[PDB]
């Protein structure tokens, strides 16, 4: 989700056009990765 | 199929379908269309009939000397919001003898409608309504649907085939604030005339009219009344 | 599954008020005439059995002496409306002095139309609609009128109108042969005539029942012999 | 209220040219106890009118805060509509009736000035709910003493200017402070025109006691 | 009783005597009448006990509710009117005259009046209960604005001496409290502390 | 979730959760987007009112109200929800100012406002509003302040916010400003550049900015933003959508 | 906004169970252990204290409640069910004693507090309490020891257990168990047919014991419940 994060973001940098990085195609990713996190009930299952 | 039967649950989508299936009860009524100038506000309905031998339907509603009202939906309930409206327009002579705004009668009515709608068991109010009045802001033409929310619209049409009728008043906007009264219900009679196939057409038998403005008490004109309205209209041809 | 009584279908109308409407179309069929010379009202009693005195069926009944109310589908049901309605005229009468308008009495019967509901009201109050169709026949300063109501609690005034199982026949009969310039004794007989055509048993004097209510005639509910003598006339 | 505890005595007012003006003094006594004074018996309701009251000033309070609230619950709206004068007299009328009619009444009686729509407007309502519009009015004893006066005047010149209103004002002021044994020589007076609802502070009246020397 | 409440700049300072009546009796000849609505808010008591103790008790109620919702050390104002809303609406129930004085980080020190009809408003000094109308004078003659704290309660303790020897429902022993930002300061002036006044002989 | 834990407030989920409340959230999301925000002298409210038809009038439909004479309201969602509880915040404001004397303080019109909401999140007879809403005020007791309340009846504090769509895009936007020393003034142009940032011309039509004042600007009454000022702030915002 | 359902939640199943009272009596028959004594000269009531962790305060909360100064209450099952019985049993304790001016008898206290239970197996909208109750009293020379159960039902005990292995306990009272024990032989066996299920060390903090003699009904202190756990 983190990674994504990165990734994600870089597809902000590659987008529109700036291959140097900042830190807005940073959060924007974040939220963006953060908010279809949305989509997934129960991710967690200790044993026994 | 479990988020249908009940206005108190949303549904995973973020409607609320008792809702919905509520104000498309507005559309099962004969259509009516509302139009104002800039001093008068007009309420042009098209009646309605079961059988020939039956009366039409009455559409527009006298409320107080400045508010008419057109309903589309289920009757009761529009009987029921417009007792309410009535006491609410008595109330307010009563006490403070002086009109009461349009607006506030509106926002009454939204207040009003809004309650079902979030208790179990009731059920909204089965009726939509254009409100033509006039006060000291001037001609209004309001619409109330039954999910309890309201506009305050420069013309509007509700019912069964009033997408025609929105199109229409949608083109012809910027004539309106400055028609005089004849020209005004001429394009709301026009705007509810485009709601029909081509076979049938305006009447004074399906038609009623309601003015209210500065110079002018809210009237309604029905049956022979109407007739100099419509004897002065081209005869649109297919 | 189970929804409440007070529940929209997708295409937007109440289930237990079209349900209602259904329960009409079991009813016996009623007809109605508007005339300038006064308003007739025929119903057939649809007696089941030769034991049973068919004197005390009385789907016609008199609201006030110049309105009267022809009932179809659920009768138990029709009597407390019918109740509502002659205290309502009666209440009219004490206030103004006046008597009431066929219109105004109709409007006040109509007025119970949706009065039901299960929580947030009365321990007392309405469980479901009625399940009955009427026909006010009166006469007033607007002259003879008749009107008709359904559970929907919409009313209107009609010409000549018909309620019931046989409502579709009956009125479509209807539509082949009314004017607004028939006589009372032509609705009586059309009304007879149409009523025999969709009757099952065959008619006679104490088969169906039968009233008019002229401009100088308070409501009257004809007799057995007064029935013969239209009978006769076949 | 059955027994009035602190009250304000006489409360004037009189149209004029585009205005009406209302005075009253600053005093709440208690019995013959002029204990409180210094308070105001005059409130702005919203800018086209004001309020001024004569009895209880308890039930002054109260009409004050219910005054208020309403204006400000209608200001809200914002829909370009806003109470006329006659409209918070009619109101004013209804309230007073009701405490009436329940025999628990509100011990006031109160003068109503505005201006709105180019008209001037003067109003009385009683604690029995008798109300009614005229060109002057003055509550208590005023309807004795200065009334006379202001009607003496109106029937002579019935269009008067905002300084000959003024003026006619202090002289009944003046007189009620010789006659009336529970008024006070302080008091204010406020203005409503289409510049708005305008209230002066403490004013005195001059006072003339030669007669104090023509005993003997 | 002789109730009275001066404000002065960084506060406010009040008095009472301490006779409590019922008929020429004295059923309590050392009365506490000041009494604590909050930590810097007093109320000064007069008129029927039942019924000022038991204001005063739900006024603490509401307005301690009221301060732990907001967080903030109440207004004076507040208590004012919460002892107003009670003591108009049961007006014909209730006879009590209440001073609502105390200081206010807001307005500072303040003091109000709410005699029995159940209206309010704010005095630079107050006084109320039987003995008052007897120092309506004294008070009226001596008040200066701007007097200091010192002065107030020496203000205070002279006109509650002489209400005390004029009014038979009013004696005892004087209660003051100076209220500031600094907290509450009572003290109590009996026997020989209460000011004299050289009586005519001859 | 045809399984039966989705149709009620009065029913958690097998995982701890109130599934209508989420749904009336949903409803939230759905809607228009509505910012505000809060600098050293006031509270700016903006709105994006989209046109659905042209038969609409201008100032139909306003999102921002007047709860108090001190408090503004900017709202997102259901429209009828948010009506009623902004008359339910009138009458709150209006029960405070008769009982206690003062004008309401405007964290405590937050949580009776919000315990108001709250309540309609524990029984099956009602349903939770969808209706999300901010609430701004100043004082020069208090000082500015800006509160959100969601569906559930959570209510926080903000120096910045928004709801609907275009909330995360909208927080973004937000973060680049330096509202703390910034002035009203100076903060309605980047208001109304934040909504003209945020709208999405494409799925949505035209659109009608709403603006709303309450600071030392206006001693303390919130007011809409006067015609001039608007249009200014839009000219800028046009102007800076161009880059 | 809000009412209250209408319609019982407790209804019978078509075998003619009411299937709600058994599913709550398997609520008490999972609490900790309860077991109680009637010995000709009082009685004395006994339950497990048994916390989950050092941190828990066992001087803060207590399971053995008086209800008068002669009558005193255990439980088994749910908690929050039994601390509403007892609020509801010292309330009706005390009605009774408002109108006879004489404290209220064991019987009739249980009968009331019954009659409470069995209310919420027919009123609208609720479940039964998931609790079963010994009541312990002292009145008219004799001791009384009463059993309620969630239908609302009473028996009468000379000796009984509830909640976990109700019926081990049960039989080792048929056996170990008769009359004529003073109630100082009585806390032993309770003691005793406690110490049949709790799984540990037995400590004077892990258990609560209440005695009723004709001196009143009241709890032994831990001291006193260590002397006695010394055997």
């Amino acid at each position: 989700d983190l990674r994504n994060v990165c990734t994600e973001a870089g597809m902000f940098a590659i987008r529109a056009d700036h291959d140097f990085v900042v830190q807005e195609d940073f959060m924007k990713a974040v939220r963006k990765v953060a908010d279809s996190k949305k989509l997934e009930s129960k991710l967690d299952y200790k044993p026994v | 199929n479990q988020y249908d039967n009940d206005v108190t649950v949303w549904s995973p989508q973020g409607r609320i379908h008792q809702i919905e299936y509520a104000m498309e009860a507005v559309k099962q009524g004969s259509a009516t269309v509302g139009l104002k100038s800039k001093t008068h506000a007009v309420l042009v309905a098209l009646k309605r009939a079961q059988s020939e031998l039956a009366a039409h339907q009455k559409k527009i509603l006298h409320v107080d000397n400045h508010i008419g009202i057109s309903i589309a939906g289920l009757t009761a309930d529009a009987r029921l919001l417009c007792n309410f409206m009535r006491q609410e327009c008595l109330d307010s002579r009563f006490v403070f003898d002086r009109p009461l705004p349009v607006s506030r009668l509106v926002s009454l009515i939204g207040s009003k409608t809004q309650i079902p709608t979030q208790r179990y068991g009731r059920r909204p109010y089965g009726v939509g309504l254009l409100i033509a009045g006039y006060d000291d802001m001037g001609p209004h033409i309001f619409q109330t649907c039954p999910s309890a929310n309201y506009f305050d619209c420069r013309a509007m049409s509700i019912g069964a085939r009033s997408q025609s009728a929105r199109t229409y008043l949608e083109r012809h906007m910027s004539e309106f604030m400055e028609c005089n009264l004849n020209e005004l219900v001429k394009h709301g009679l026009r705007a509810l005339r485009e709601t029909l196939p081509a076979e049938q057409d305006l009447t004074t038998k399906n038609v009623s009219i309601g003015i209210v403005g500065k110079d002018l008490e809210f009237t309604i004109y029905d049956d022979d009344d109407v007739s100099p309205f419509l004897e002065g209209l081209e005869e649109r041809p297919q | 599954y189970d929804r409440g009584v007070n529940t929209f279908s997708p295409e937007g109308r109440l289930f237990q008020v079209e349900y209602a409407i259904e329960a009409i179309k079991l009813g016996s069929t009623a007809i109605g005439i508007q005339t300038s010379e006064g308003v007739c009202l025929a119903v057939e009693k649809r007696i089941t059995s030769p034991l049973m005195e068919p004197s005390s069926i009385e789907k016609i009944v008199e609201i006030d002496a110049h309105i009267g109310c022809a009932m179809s589908g659920l009768i138990a049901d029709a009597k407390t409306l019918i109740d509502k309605a002659r205290v309502e005229t009666q209440n009219h009468w004490f206030t103004y002095n006046e008597t009431m308008t066929v219109e105004s009495v109709t409007q006040a019967v109509s007025n119970l139309a949706l009065q039901f509901g299960e929580e947030d009201a009365d321990p007392g109050a309405m469980s479901r609609p009625f399940g009955v169709a009427l026909l006010f026949g009166g006469v007033d300063e607007k002259g003879p009128q008749l009107f008709h109501m359904d559970p929907s609690g919409t009313f209107v005034q009609c010409d000549a109108r018909a309620i019931g199982s046989a409502s579709e026949g009956a009125q479509s009969s209807l539509q082949e042969v009314y004017h607004k310039s028939m006589t009372l004794k032509e609705a009586i007989k059309s009304s007879l005539i149409i009523l025999k055509q969709v009757m099952e048993e065959k008619l006679n004097a104490t088969n169906i029942e039968l009233a008019t209510v002229q401009p100088g005639q308070n409501f009257h509910m004809f007799t057995k012999e007064e029935l013969e003598e239209v009978i006769k006339d076949i | 209220t059955q027994n009035p505890m602190v009250t304000g005595t006489s409360v004037l007012g009189v149209k004029f040219e585009g205005g009406v003006v209302i005075a009253a003094d600053m005093l709440g006594s208690y019995g013959s106890l002029a204990r409180f004074r210094n308070i105001s018996r005059i409130m702005r309701v919203n800018n086209s009118t004001m309020l001024g009251a004569s009895g209880d000033y308890a039930d002054f309070q109260y009409l004050k805060q219910v005054l208020g609230q309403m204006v400000i619950d209608e200001e809200l709206l914002g829909d370009g509509h806003s109470y006329s004068p006659r409209a918070i007299h009619s109101w004013l009328t209804r309230a007073m009736y009701s405490r009436r009619s329940k025999m628990n009444p509100l011990w006031n009686t109160m003068v109503i000035g505005g201006y709105a729509d180019g008209e001037s407007f003067l109003g009385y309502v009683d604690m029995l709910g008798v109300a009614y519009e005229a060109p002057s009015l003055a509550t208590g004893y005023g309807a004795y003493l200065a009334q006379p006066l202001l009607r003496e005047v109106l029937e002579k010149q019935p269009v008067l200017s905002q300084t000959e209103a003024r003026d006619l004002v202090e002289r009944c002021m003046r007189v009620l402070y010789y006659r009336d044994a529970r008024s006070y020589n302080r008091f204010q007076i406020a203005t409503v025109t289409e510049k708005g609802v305008e209230i002066e502070g403490p004013l005195s009246t001059e006072t003339n006691w030669d007669i104090a020397h023509m005993i003997s | 009783t002789t109730i009275m409440a001066v404000q002065f700049d960084g506060g406010v300072v009040l008095g009472a005597d301490s006779r409590t009546t019922t008929g020429s009796y004295i059923a309590n000849r050392v009365t506490d009448k000041l009494t604590p609505i909050h930590d810097r808010i007093f109320c000064c008591r007069s008129g029927s006990a039942a019924d000022t103790q038991a204001v005063a008790d739900a006024v603490t109620y509401q307005l301690g509710f009221h301060s732990i919702e907001l967080n903030e050390p109440p207004l004076v104002h507040t208590a004012a009117s919460l002892f107003k809303e009670m003591c108009y609406r049961y007006r014909e129930d209730l006879m009590a005259g209440i001073i609502i004085a105390g200081w206010d980080p807001q307005e500072g020190g303040q003091v109000y009046s709410v005699p029995m009809g159940g209206m309010m408003v704010r005095q630079s000094f107050a006084i109320g209960g039987s003995g008052s109308s007897y120092i309506y004078g004294y008070v009226d003659a001596t008040y200066r604005e701007g007097m200091t704290k010192e002065e107030c309660l020496q203000f205070t303790a002279n006109a509650l001496a002489l209400a005390m020897e004029r009014d038979g429902s009013s004696g005892g022993v004087i209660r003051l409290a100076a209220i500031a930002e600094s907290g509450v300061e009572r003290q109590v002036l009996l026997g020989d502390q209460i000011p004299k006044f050289a009586v005519a002989t001859l | 979730i045809g399984t039966g834990y989705d149709l009620s407030a009065s029913t958690f989920s097998p995982d701890g959760r109130v599934f209508q409340v989420e749904y009336a959230m949903k409803a939230v999301e759905n809607s228009s987007t509505a910012i505000g925000i809060r600098c050293k002298d006031g509270v700016v409210f903006g709105v994006e009112k989209l046109v659905l038809s042209k038969l609409y009038e201008e100032g139909s439909n306003k999102r921002l109200f007047n709860v108090d004479r001190h408090v503004g309201m900017a709202v997102a969602g259901l429209l009828a929800d948010a009506r009623s509880l902004a008359d339910i915040a009138r009458e709150e404001a209006s029960n405070f100012r008769s009982n206690f004397g003062y004008n309401i303080p405007l964290k405590h019109l937050a949580d009776r406002v919000a315990m108001y909401v709250h309540a309609y999140t524990l029984y099956s007879a009602v349903r939770p509003f969808g209706c999300s809403f901010m609430l701004g005020s100043y004082s020069v007791n208090d000082g500015a302040q800006l509160y959100m309340i969601d569906p559930s009846g959570v209510s926080y504090g903000y120096w910045g916010c928004a709801i609907g769509k275009a909330r995360q895009a909208a927080k973004t936007e937000i973060e680049k400003l330096q509202m703390k020393e910034m002035t009203c003034r100076d903060i309605v142009k980047e208001v109304a550049k934040i909504i003209y940032i945020v709208h999405d011309e494409v799925k949505d039509k035209a659109f009608e900015l709403e603006l709303s004042w309450v600071g030392e600007l206006t001693n303390g009454r919130h007011e809409i933003v006067p015609k001039d000022i608007r249009e200014e702030a839009e000219k800028y915002a046009k102007e800076s959508l161009k880059e | 906004a809000e009412r209250g359902y209408s319609f019982s939640l407790t209804t019978f199943s078509p075998s003619g169970k009411l299937v709600q009272i058994e599913y709550a009596l398997a609520a008490v028959a999972g609490g900790a252990p309860s077991v109680g004594i009637k010995a000709a000269n009082g009685v004395v009531l006994a339950t497990e204290k048994k916390q989950k962790s050092i941190l828990y305060d066992e001087r803060s909360v207590h399971k053995v409640e008086p209800i008068t100064k002669h009558i005193g209450l255990v439980y088994s099952g749910m908690g929050p069910d039994y601390r509403v019985l007892v609020h509801r049993a010292r309330k009706l304790a005390q009605q009774y004693y408002l109108v006879y001016q004489e404290p209220i008898p064991t019987a009739q206290l249980v009968q009331r507090v019954a009659s409470v239970m069995q209310e919420y197996t027919q009123s609208g909208g609720v479940r039964p309490f998931g609790v079963s109750l010994l009541i312990c009293g002292w009145n008219e020379g004799r001791p009384y020891l009463f059993q309620s159960d969630p239908s609302g039902a009473y028996f009468a005990w000379k000796a009984t257990a509830m909640g976990k292995n109700y019926v081990n306990g049960k039989t080792f009272l048929e056996k170990r168990y008769n009359e004529d024990l003073e109630l100082e032989d009585a806390i032993h066996t309770a003691i005793l047919t406690l110490k049949e299920s709790f799984e540990g060390q037995m400590t004077e903090d892990n258990i609560e014991v209440g005695i009723c003699n004709e001196a009143g009904f009241r709890r032994l202190t831990p001291t006193e419940v260590k002397d006695y756990l010394a055997a």
